[PDB]
This record gives C-alpha cells, sequence and structure tokens, in this order.
RNA sequence: AGCGCCGUGACGCAGUGGAAGCGCGCAGGGCUCAUAACCCUGAUGUCCUCGGAUCGAAACCGAGCGGCGCUACCA
RNA sequence: AGCUCGUAUCAGUUUUAUGAGGUAAAGCGAAUGAUUAGAGGUUCCGGGGUCGAAAUGACCUUGACCUAUUCUCAAACUUUAAAUAUGUAAGAAGUCCUUGUUACUUAAUUGAACGUGGACAUUUGAAUGAAGAGCUUUUAGUGGGCCAUUUUUGGUAAGCAG
RNA sequence: GAGAACAGAAAUCUCCAGUAGAACAAAAGGGUAAAAGCCCCCUUGAUUUUGAUUUUCAGUGUGAAUACAAACCAUGAAAGU
RNA sequence: GGUUGCGGCCAUAUCUACCAGAAAGCACCGUUUCCCGUCCGAUCAACUGUAGUUAAGCUGGUAAGAGCCUGACCGAGUAGUGUAGUGGGUGACCAUACGCGAAACUCAGGUGCUGCAAUCU
C-alpha cells in the first residue's frame, strides 16, 4: 500500500550570504525578490571574526522561503542547468537536498548591469502529511519512522520523475 | 547507533505533565483562570471554555475542584439541527449561536433566565449584561480558549458574544471582534450583524454562483439538495435564534443499543497483555527454535 | 591581647531557670493585622447583631 | 609613609609630596578619547566624534608632539589625536594616524 | 567577612526537589483555608515571592488572616527566654494542611459517634486512647512447628 | 627531602582533594599502576593475592612508589616480568598543607608565627581504612610464595601493620573459583583484554545469542 | 619567610578591548673602482607558557616559568 | 517588695498522629569535577610505514571519538539517606443541630466572622508529675573564664589557638 | 550529526535529536522551557496616603523585602499580573 | 469498554523498534473572497465536511528491551548512630549492654489509574 504516503515538497529555500553588509546585501536581496515575487528577509552575524573581518550583529545575509507549483517548477530548472545530475554525497541523510551555485540569470532572469553575479544556495524540503502534526500548536507530536523520509525512496522518486540518475557515492 | 539514548540521560529525565504531553493546555493560563481570591472561600471561578475541531465546535461552563473539573452547561454544533441549522458547523454564525445556547442552558438550569433574558433583537454593538437593581447579579464567567491564538475576528469572539447576547456576565473588549478598524478605533455594528446572519459565507456563495460551478457544485453540495440560498440563511439563522430561544432544555439521543452492548464488542475486539506463564512460553520457543541450533 | 570570641555556653540554662514561657493565649484576639475589609464589615455586623439581640431582649 | 614625585599632564610642572600608606589620597577619574582630526581653523584643535561632529575643542599643544603633529597634518592620511578629560580642563597627549579601511 | 542574610544557608534548603523541577501542580490553588486553620509551612523555591524564612521552614503555625493570593500565619519563636508570636504574610504554594489536625477531626467525630450509641444503650465508652499495653497470654502449639535449635556460626572471613 | 609520614599519617583533617578551589598542586612521584603482564587472561592467571590494611591512615604517593619498585623489583628479577599482573588500588587524591617557616637563627624577626597558619600545598597522600586493599596481583601457584615475598617486601616499606591475603576468588573477578569454573565449562563468559564480560539472564536475548552461542548449545 | 613590580621584532623602549609605534639593526636598488656615509625602497614581533571571563585581548583575572625590587625594627 | 486567683490558660519528659532537614553512611557500569588500564569498533577521521602512479583502493602501527567494562575519589558533587536533635495536635475558648447580624462575598439565605436557643459529662477526649498557677515593679553583681566525654576547624604537634 | 557555491575547523540556510548541558547586568548558589530565556507590541505601578509584618534584633533604628486597604493607572480578549 | 472536550495524581504514564486498529469520534486533508499575519494561507485567521486515507498523529500489544515504580524470609541487623562503664588496646580503633537502623547490589512483580459532560456497535 501507498494511499497517501506518496512523497511530494514540502518548501524550497533560496539563501544569500553575502561576505559583508550592504550594497552588496542590497542587491543580492533585488535579485531575490526579482525572482521570486516576494519581498526577502535579512539575516544578521552570530559573533565576530577578521578573517572574513565581520563583527556581531553586521547584516551577513539574506533569504527566502517559497512553496507550491512556483517552488517546483524553480527547482526543476535548477536541475535542467544542473544537466539532471547529482551525487549521492551531495545528498543528505534525510532526502532533503540541494545546492549551491553562480551565474543566477541561468534561471531566466532579465538581467540588470547593477546587480552583478551572486552565488546562491538552494534548498529543498521533501515531506509527506504531518507537517503541521509537527509544526502546529495543538497536538503536537513526532511521525512515524514510516512516514519520515530517506536517501533510498526520496532518489528512487527523483529518478522515476525524468528518468534522471545521479552518481555512485 | 544514532537511534538509542543513554541510560543515564533517560533516567534523569522528568516528565511534563500529562496534557502539556499531549500539547493540548497551557497551565500557565489554567492556574491564573482557575486560582480564586481567597476572601471568596469556596465561591468557584467559572470558566466559558471553549475549543475548536474540524467539523465542530465545543463550549463548556466549568469549574474546578480537587478531584477533576465539574461542569454545568454545554453546547455542541453536532446537536444544533434540533434547532435547525445542517451545514456549516463550524462557522462564526454557529460558534455565535453555541454561545447564545450555552448561556440561555445556564440561565434555565438556574432560573436566572426571566429576568436577565439578554438581547434578542441584535444589531451587533458593544454591551455587556449589566446588573438589574435590587435583585441576584448575573452570572460571572471568564473565557478560556486553551492555546488557541488570540485574534481580531475569530469564531471564539463570535461564541463570546453569542454568551454576552444570550445573558452571561462576561467581562470583554469590543477590540477583537471583527470589523474592529484598527486605526480608527471604533466598531462596525453592521459589519458584525452581516456576519452574525451570514454576510461573508453569502459573498462566497454569491462569487461561486457568477464564476466557478464546479467547485459551486464539489461544494455546497448540501446547499444545492436543500435549496438554499442568500436570503434563506438569514431567515434560518433568525428563527433559529428564536428556537435556541424557545427550548434550550438539552434533548440527549436514545443510543440505539446498550452501554454493556457497546462495551461487549469493544472488550469483545479488544487486545489483552501476555501473561507470565505465556511470556516463559514465548522465551522458551525462542530457546527451542534458535538456541536449538534451527 | 585577644580573648573568648563567641559561645552559647550557659545561655539555655540560663533561660530554662525560668524560662521558655508559652504567650498567654487570649480569648477575642488582636484584629491588627488583619484585613480592614473584614475589619469593617466585622464591626457592622457586630453592632448590628449587638442592637438586634438587646431588641430581642429588652 | 610614602613620597611621591609626579608630573603634571596639561602643564608639565613637578609635584612631590609625602603622607602616610594608609591615609586617603584623591584621584580623579582620567580618560582618554582617541578622537579623529579634520581642516585646522584659527588656533582651537578641530576634532569630531563617530556619532558627532560637535567640539571647537583643546587648543593645539604647543609641544614637539604639537608641532611634528601641525606637520603631519600638512600630508594628510586620517590623524587620530587622542586627548583626557581630567577634572573638565581637556588636552591633547598623544596620537595615531591610519594605514587602511579608506 | 560574615555573612548573614535572608537567602544565607538556604541552597539545598530551597532546592526545589528531584525530578519535581518546573511549574506547580493545582491543589495548591484548589485547597482552602480559614482563620484558626492549622498549617504546615514548606517553602517553594520556584516562587521567589511571598516565601518564609529559612528559620519558619519546615515549620507549622495558625492562620489569623486571609487575603488574595496570600494567607496570615501566627508561628511561636524562641528568642532568648520567651515564646514569641510572629506574624507571617505567606503564599499558599508554601502552605499546606496538617494531617495530623485531620485525623483528630476525624477522631473527634468518630467520639461522638460513640458517645451517641451510649446515649442509645449506655454502654460505658472508655473512650481515651490507651498506649500500647503489655500484653496478655496464651497458648503457642507445636505441630508441623517443632523448635529448630540454633547456635552461632564459626568466624570466616568472607574475602 | 620531604617532612616525616609520622607528621602526616593519619586522618586528622577531612578530604582536601584537587579541584578548581585549589588548581595548583605538587604532582605525585608514582605515575605506573599496573606492571607486568596485564594482557593476560582471567583462566591464565587464577591465583590472586592482596595487600590490605588494619589500621586507618593516609598513604603517600612516594611510599606507593617506593613499594611499587620493591615488589616488581622482586618478580621480574626472580619470576620474570611476564609471570604475574601487579595492580596499585589507591589513588593519592588527597592534598598535605605545610606552613613554611624559616631554617635560620635569626627567624624571630620576620617569621610572624601562626598568623597566616593556613599552610601551602607541598604533596599528596591516599585516605585508607581498614580491609580497603592496598594492592593486589594475579599469578600462579607456583609463583605464590614469591609474590607474597614481594608484597612482603612492600610491607617492609609501607608503615602501620599491614596484612597479605590470599582470596577465594579467581583473578580480580568478584567470582569464587568453582563457580567460576563452572560458569567457564559453561559459557557466561568472554574474555577482554583484562576483564571479561558475563551473560544476563535480564536484557536482548539477541545481543546474546549473538555473544555467548555453545552455552546454549550445551 | 611576607608583599609588590616587570617579560613587545635581532636589540633598547612606547602601546589605551575594535586591533601594534619609534630609533637602531637587516635586506634590495642607485652614487663610489670597493666598503662607509649618502639618496630611493621593503620586511620582521607564539606580544614568557597554560586556562578563564569577554562577541573578540598583548592589555582583564587566576596558575606555572624566569629577572628584579621592597620588608627584616624593639629586645 | 509583693499583687490576682486556688489545682489550672502548665512541663529542659514519654507515647499516638503528622510535618521539615540533606550531616553520618552510601554511589560514581547515575549527572558535574578529578582519575587508572585494557579490549572491540568508526577511520569521508590525527600522525603516519608499506603495496603501488594514484584511487572515500588495500594492509600495519600510533593518538582521538563511539560501545559496553574495570580500579580509586569529593568541606565548597549527588539519585538515595538515617541515629540524635526539631515544629504542631491530643477538645469546654470544643463538636453537632436550628437561625440572627453585615456596607464583606456569592448567580443565589450561598459563604465568612461573631452570636441567640438546644443537646453532648463523670474517661470532657493519650501517659506521668504538679513542690501552688499566673503577673508586675525595682535593683545588685556580672559582661577576663577554664576543664572533661562525644562532634570539630587551623596547625607536624602542643598543659596551642578556636 | 547529515548536507548546501565561494565557504575551510569557525561566515549564512534547512532537517533530526537536544530536562537545560545555554540565557537571565555582575560573585556564587538556588529558580525558570507555550517561561522569568530570545524577538515583537504597548506603557512608566520605579506613582500617592500612610499603617501591619519578616530579617539582622534590644524584637530599637538603618537597609532590603513580604501581604493588604483607600486612590489613580498601565497591559491583556479576559481571568489576572 | 472505545472516542472527544475540561481535568486530579504528574513516567506503572517516559524513550526506542515494529504489529494491529470493526464502527464512531478525533486527525490527516480540500480552498484563499471575507476578518487577520507572515519572506511565504508552512504557523495563525476565514470557508466547506465536499474530493479521498486510517499511511502519519492518536489508542492498544509485543520486547528474557533501556528507563520508572513496588516487594523480599536478598545483602544486612552490615555501614552509621543515641545512652553507660576506673571496658580492651601504645595508639589509631574495637568489643559488650540498653536502643534506632541505611544505601549500592541480588532476586520477584508491575508498565497508568480515575472524576465531570457528550458520543460510539
Amino acid at each position: 500500500q501507498n494511499p497517501m504516503r506518496d512523497l511530494k515538497i514540502e518548501k524550497l529555500v533560496l539563501n544569500i550570504s553575502v561576505g559583508e553588509s550592504g550594497d552588496r546585501l542590497t542587491r543580492a536581496s533585488k535579485v531575490l525578490e526579482q525572482l521570486s515575487g516576494q519581498t526577502p528577509v535579512q539575516s544578521k552575524a552570530r559573533y565576530t571574526v577578521r578573517t572574513f573581518g565581520i563583527r556581531r550583529n553586521e547584516k551577513i545575509a539574506v533569504h527566502v522561503t517559497v512553496r507550491g507549483p512556483k517552488a517546483e517548477e524553480i527547482l526543476e530548472r535548477g536541475l535542467k542547468v544542473k544537466e539532471y545530475q547529482l551525487r549521492d554525497r551531495n545528498f543528505s541523510a534525510t532526502g532533503n537536498f540541494g545546492f549551491g551555485i553562480d551565474e543566477h540569470i541561468d534561471l531566466g532572469i532579465k538581467y540588470d548591469p547593477s546587480i552583478g553575479i551572486f552565488g546562491m544556495d538552494f534548498y529543498v524540503v521533501m515531506n509527506r502529511p504531518g507537517a503541521r502534526v509537527t509544526r502546529r500548536k495543538r497536538c503536537k507530536g513526532t511521525v512515524g519512522n514510516s512516514h519520515k523520509t530517506t536517501k533510498e525512496d526520496t532518489v528512487s522518486w527523483f529518478k522515476q520523475k525524468y528518468d534522471a540518475d545521479v552518481l555512485d557515492k | 547507533q544514532k537511534d538509542a539514548k543513554s541510560s543515564a540521560y533517560s533516567s534523569r529525565f522528568q516528565t511534563p505533565f500529562r496534557r502539556r504531553r499531549e500539547g493540548k493546555t497551557d497551565y500557565y493560563q489554567r492556574k491564573r483562570l482557575v486560582t480564586q481570591h481567597k476572601a471568596k472561600y469556596n465561591t468557584p471561578k467559572y470558566r466559558l471554555v471553549v475549543r475548536f475541531t474540524n467539523k465542530d465546535i465545543i463550549c463548556q461552563i466549568i469549574s474546578s475542584t480537587i478531584t477533576g473539573d465539574v461542569v454545568l452547561a454545554a453546547a455542541y454544533s453536532h446537536e444544533l439541527p434540533r434547532y435547525g441549522i445542517t451545514h456549516g458547523l463550524t462557522n462564526w454564525a454557529a460558534a455565535y449561536a453555541t454561545g447564545l445556547l450555552i448561556a440561555r442552558r445556564t440561565l434555565q438550569k438556574l432560573g436566572l433566565d426571566e429576568t436577565y433574558k439578554g438581547v434578542e433583537e441584535v444589531e451587533g454593538e458593544y454591551e455587556l449584561t449589566e446588573a438589574v437593581e435590587d435583585g441576584p447579579r448575573p452570572f460571572k464567567v471568564f473565557l478560556d480558549i486553551g492555546l488557541q491564538r488570540t485574534t481580531t475576528g475569530a469564531r471564539v469572539f463570535g461564541a463570546l458574544k453569542g454568551a454576552s447576547d444570550g445573558g452571561l456576565y462576561v467581562p470583554h473588549s469590543e477590540n477583537r471582534f471583527p470589523g474592529w478598524d484598527f486605526e480608527t478605533e471604533e466598531i462596525d455594528p453592521e459589519l458584525l450583524r452581516s456576519y452574525i446572519f451570514g454576510g461573508h459565507v453569502s459573498q462566497y456563495m454569491e462569487e461561486l454562483a457568477d464564476d466557478d460551478e464546479e467547485r459551486f457544485s464539489e461544494l455546497f453540495k448540501g446547499y444545492l439538495a436543500d435549496d438554499i440560498d442568500a436570503d434563506s440563511l438569514e431567515d434560518i439563522y433568525t428563527s433559529a435564534h428564536e428556537a435556541i430561544r424557545a427550548d434550550p432544555a438539552f434533548k440527549p439521543t436514545e443510543k440505539k443499543f446498550t452501554k454493556e452492548q457497546y462495551a461487549a464488542e469493544s472488550k469483545k475486539y479488544r487486545q489483552t497483555k501476555l501473561s507470565k506463564e505465556e511470556r516463559a512460553a514465548r522465551v522458551a520457543a525462542k530457546i527451542a527454535a534458535l538456541a536449538g541450533q534451527q | 591581647a585577644k580573648s573568648k570570641n563567641h559561645t552559647a555556653h550557659n545561655q539555655t540554662r540560663k533561660a530554662h531557670r525560668n524560662g521558655i514561657k508559652k504567650p498567654k493565649t487570649y480569648k477575642y484576639p488582636s484584629l491588627k493585622g488583619v484585613d480592614p475589609k473584614f475589619r469593617r464589615n466585622h464591626k457592622h455586623a457586630l453592632h448590628g447583631t449587638a442592637k438586634a439581640l438587646a431588641a430581642a431582649k429588652k | 609613609k610614602v613620597h611621591l614625585v609626579a608630573i603634571d599632564i596639561f602643564t608639565g610642572k613637578k609635584l612631590e609630596d609625602l603622607s602616610p600608606s594608609t591615609h586617603n589620597m584623591e584621584v580623579p577619574v582620567v580618560k582618554r578619547n582617541e578622537y579623529q582630526l579634520l581642516d585646522i581653523d584659527d588656533g582651537f584643535l578641530s576634532l569630531m566624534n563617530m556619532d558627532g561632529d560637535t567640539k571647537d575643542d583643546v587648543k593645539a599643544p604647543e609641544g614637539e608632539l604639537g608641532d611634528s603633529l601641525q606637520t603631519a597634518f600638512d600630508e594628510g592620511k586620517d590623524l587620530m589625536v587622542t586627548i583626557i578629560s581630567a577634572m573638565g580642563e581637556e588636552a591633547a597627549i598623544s596620537f595615531k594616524e591610519a594605514a587602511r579601511t579608506d | 567577612g560574615k555573612s548573614h542574610g535572608y537567602r544565607s544557608r538556604t541552597r539545598y534548603m530551597f532546592q526545589r526537589d528531584f525530578r519535581k523541577h518546573g511549574a506547580v501542580h493545582l491543589s495548591t490553588y484548589l485547597k482552602v483555608y480559614k482563620v484558626g486553620d492549622i498549617v504546615d509551612i514548606k517553602a517553594n523555591g520556584s516562587i521567589q515571592k511571598g516565601m518564609p524564612h529559612k528559620f519558619y521552614q519546615g515549620k507549622t503555625g495558625v492562620v489569623y488572616n486571609v487575603t488574595k493570593s496570600s494567607v496570615g500565619v501566627i508561628i511561636n519563636k524562641m528568642v532568648g527566654n520567651r515564646y514569641l508570636e510572629k506574624r507571617l504574610n505567606l503564599r499558599v504554594e508554601h502552605i499546606k494542611h496538617s494531617k495530623c489536625r485531620q485525623e483528630f477531626l476525624e477522631r473527634v467525630k468518630a467520639n461522638a459517634a460513640k458517645r451517641a450509641e451510649a446515649k442509645a444503650q449506655g454502654v460505658a465508652v472508655q473512650l481515651k486512647r490507651q498506649p500500647a499495653q503489655p500484653r496478655e497470654s496464651r497458648i503457642v502449639s507445636t505441630e508441623g512447628n517443632v523448635p529448630q535449635t540454633l547456635a552461632p556460626v564459626p568466624y570466616e572471613t568472607f574475602i | 627531602a620531604r617532612r616525616p609520614a609520622r607528621c602526616y599519617r593519619y586522618q586528622k583533617n577531612k578530604p582536601y582533594p584537587k579541584s578548581r578551589y585549589n588548581r595548583a598542586v605538587p604532582d605525585s612521584k608514582i605515575r605506573i599502576y599496573d606492571l607486568g603482564k596485564k594482557k593476560a587472561t582471567v583462566d591464565e592467571f587464577p591465583l590472586c593475592v592482596h595487600l590490605v590494611s588494619n589500621e586507618l591512615e593516609q598513604l603517600s604517593s612516594e611510599a606507593l612508589e617506593a613499594a611499587r619498585i620493591c615488589a616488581n623489583k622482586y618478580m621480574t628479577t626472580v619470576s620474570g616480568r611476564d609471570a604475574f599482573h601487579l595492580r596499585v588500588r589507591v589513588h593519592p587524591f588527597h592534598v598535605l598543607r605545610i606552613n613554611k617557616m624559616l631554617s635560620c637563627a635569626g627567624a624571630d624577626r620576620l617569621q610572624q608565627g601562626m598568623r597566616g597558619a593556613w599552610g601551602k600545598p607541598h604533596g599528596l597522600a591516599a585516605r585508607v581504612d581498614i580491609g580497603q586493599i592496598i594492592f593486589s596481583v594475579r599469578t600462579k601457584d607456583s609463583n605464590k610464595d614469591v609474590v607474597v615475598e614481594g608484597l612482603r617486601r612492600a610491607r617492609y616499606k609501607f608503615p602501620g601493620q599491614q596484612k597479605i591475603i590470599l582470596s577465594k576468588k579467581w583473578g580480580f573477578t568478584n567470582l569464587d573459583r568453582p563457580e567460576y569454573l563452572k560458569k567457564r565449562e559453561a559459557g557466561e563468559v568472554k574474555d577482554d583484554g583484562a576483564f571479561v564480560k558475563f551473560l544476563s539472564k535480564k536484557g536482548s536475548l539477541e545481543n546474546n545469542i549473538r555473544e555467548f552461542p555453545e552455552y546454549f548449545a550445551a
């Protein structure tokens, strides 16, 4: 049986970790909202080091969290730029995954000379239902190990879609 | 490997309380609500508990003792159909109606109902059940919403307005009933009365009827079967207010069967714990099968 | 020139000579420290009941 | 008892005193402040803070440190002069120059 | 220096308990308290308002006054050569009842029941308690119960 | 070059260990605690011989160290380095304080005496009782009188009246000989490098049968 | 015995929680037939060792290691 | 110096019942801190030695980490936890029944506090003893203390200091 | 722990475990997990009248704190605080 | 007896790994116009109860399970301790009399009970 333990996506998220604060961070935010259609959320520091040249609360980053048909469309577009070929070494221990890239305009973007070039960190959260059974206020619970997700079932579903293979290890 | 916690951790572990393990109460709020001014020694603190499932609402009048909480009244979307609502048993209006129902139930069972009648002609305004002169004061009750998000425009405050119109002295403020314009701190009684008699639901019915007939068939299917529309719903809500004020006296079911028959089927079909001798049989079977070297 | 700094020696003998007398308990104790709401209502109630009993047996 | 010999800092004048080691002697609450330096008007030195451009301040200490600083200002390059504020008679005491973060 | 403060030498005393940290249960609040009630005092360190002093930790007293979230308690206290009445405005998280008093009241109403039965029949109650009196004779048999003769065991080191 | 053990013998004062309060001690001279063929096994060395105490005193790391050397010297000289396993069984955590005065004639003028009595550390020590074992060894009956001679020498190095005892036990186990042997012709044991793992009657049958198979295949 | 100070490039001496200064010394080029001097340039500091607090210290607080200083009187 | 009363509105005590403690002792395959020694593993895994061009390829050794084990400890660690000491109750100022007061409280003659009227005696609410029980006034001297058992701090120790 | 370009042991993001091993101005000890911690919103009950009580204790004072009364307020849907 | 809501005691109730779940109730789930809030209708607000599934949550059972709780004619009257002795011992310490009496360990058992209201073959 497989009534509704069939797999799907929970969310896509897009992160950009700018080296410092400033016009660079504003431009990264502009890129993310131009793609997403929705305003982004900045990200502050945690502590201090000079090797990167940073301090506490210095506005290092930005990200966005998106869902649904738009998310999976962006995902499969990421896959076709990524030539439908990936790594079990890249793949995580849960079935969730992602990849960090350069040349963001490849996703079908009307480039502007101001923004320059920025690399990104895409991440993908797949699941089955019970998402709110863990993330609500009432009757909270930790899901069953059957309903949990894993490397093997997630990659098998992801491979039989597109018939797109990955590497051995 | 990772699926094995430590003996010392699991030993020194302190559980929470039961309802907190089940994710159902906030003892902060429960303490603040049931705890009582100790100059008023045995006189209780009457909560109006409200809770929200999918496909039902619960509203109860509750007090607190040492063995367990104790109930006076109740109200249920799944017994509203006596008084004349068939569909939309989780909406703002049914919540209001349940509040009205539990109010009339309390004042009926305590004889406080002839005086402090409440409100029948409704317009959607803020007013509390101010006491009579030289007579008994109205019933003082405090809302308990458990874990539910206090937010402007909720069926919980709808139920609250139902109680306050039904004749319960609940203290509150008009700054969370829908129509409460944020910047201009005044309530809108016409929008509130519209939500009473079904404004937003009728808007949804109207839009589905003008554009999306396939969804108009998928849902409101009972309204198609019963031939309901955007004036009938107001009329039935009004007549249902009248029926609630008429006969709130809780005729319950007949149960179709008996207690020990329900229990007979459940106990028959039930499981049971594997006793000491058959535990010995289990370990002995493992021995004779596997430690007997196949 | 140092000295004996402290000791509780012989203090309990001194006490238990004529010592650890219980406080005298009284009917109708002090109503100081008691809640004035209760004091006020209690005052008016006792005034009323004194009047009432004298009128019942005048 | 302690003999003390100390230099007046805003003036440069020696001060020797003596008093028992256990008796109380007063101390002020000296502070250095590291102020940056801009274009010098008439004799008043001109120092700004990170959150304020105020302080038509401590008036150009005439010492050999001061003259070298006067010469140093002619060739520029961010000049952070340090001062002190003991008992409200402010004066410049030392200095540092930038090399990065242009 | 010598340090003698309101919460000095109190570590293990206002230690909450093992596996009972966090909040408080509800019978502490739903119970009732009136003037003349005898009550115990143990302090709940999780409620840092309304506390008693460590002298009054683990003690017993009588009520004289009752307010919103608090209760008056009288205690007698040795100070030199007298017992002083000391009045405390404590919280019910730190209060609890005295089961000695509870069992005493139960014995009282049962004594009244015995006096009622002796009003019904006149049969010489002998109400007062009496200690464990010395016991009376009896005859122990021997059938299936012969006496086993015992004697000591020699000393073996057992290491 | 130390002050005498007669000055630091009895348990006159409470346990003063190393902690976050002292933080600064002079380390021991003993550093080895197990000697001989420690990687021997349980049935390999059956005899276990002890050194226990009938006093109640403190024993210094210096005495432990010298006694270790004397006993190990005797055994490794006469019966060889791999005919025994020696194990000390008391660790010195206690610490010993000294109010360091002067060693001159004319110290009167700057000594200051008992003002400032709290002394600084200058060593360590153990704390033992009745029956608390000091040394133990595991070897064979051929090596018996040899090893008890070694423990005899260690007695001669330690203060107080200490006794030697041949236990009723098989090695450093808490088990006695015939019960160990019935267990070993049975199958509840599985030797480690030094100690042994047992079969529980509690817990995972699957792990026991993953282990200890022959006892089930009796 | 008791108390206090100090440890910064090869050397001497400054150094203030946002992050190392000067002089000498050293190296390279040019003048000189060659070195010196001279003119144009550049570099080098676990800031005794360990731990701690701090978002982060050479600095701030313990441990140790080293070099010193001050006490040492009335008998 | 007395004063008000006359066997009790008491007790350096026991018993019954109920509380509170975290010291002795105990534990460290239980948390924190310290500590001894092995084995068995994981090397995308620290240092490497080898097979080889190298390969998350293969082997061997050696420090980590993980697994279960073992030995020793804690005045300023602890799950546990005494003995001795310690609070309170053992009724008449009490218990029950009925209804009076009130501006307090309750949805409410509901509840609280203090009362009216009535009932509950010889065992009127465990033991033992009570040499009278309670209460005030005024004033002397004293405010250098030492010794013993048991517990204990500093110190090697002391007819030492505490 | 398992991943995600630059990005490594340490930059930012996501999932799982996480009884507190963090944080609560500081010394140390208690206390706290839909909070007393972190963020957000609104405020000035850090207000007035004075009494009672605890601790040190002579049952004196100072300091600190506790629980009420009469007012006026804040915050919250409200109990409440 | 099962389920839901409000609970009392707050692990016999927890944790891990599976197995099962008649009916009913819960739940998963479907939708964004309305009040409302988010980077995002994921949380929360609102609408239907229709499309569907008992897979997850939830409930119960298994585990010579870890953990927790109880009992022992298990250790052990041991360790410790009150009172007495012109008791022993060089001393540390120990024995005796009248008394109280542990913890670790070993073994045996157990794995939530129950109140108010509504509901279910």
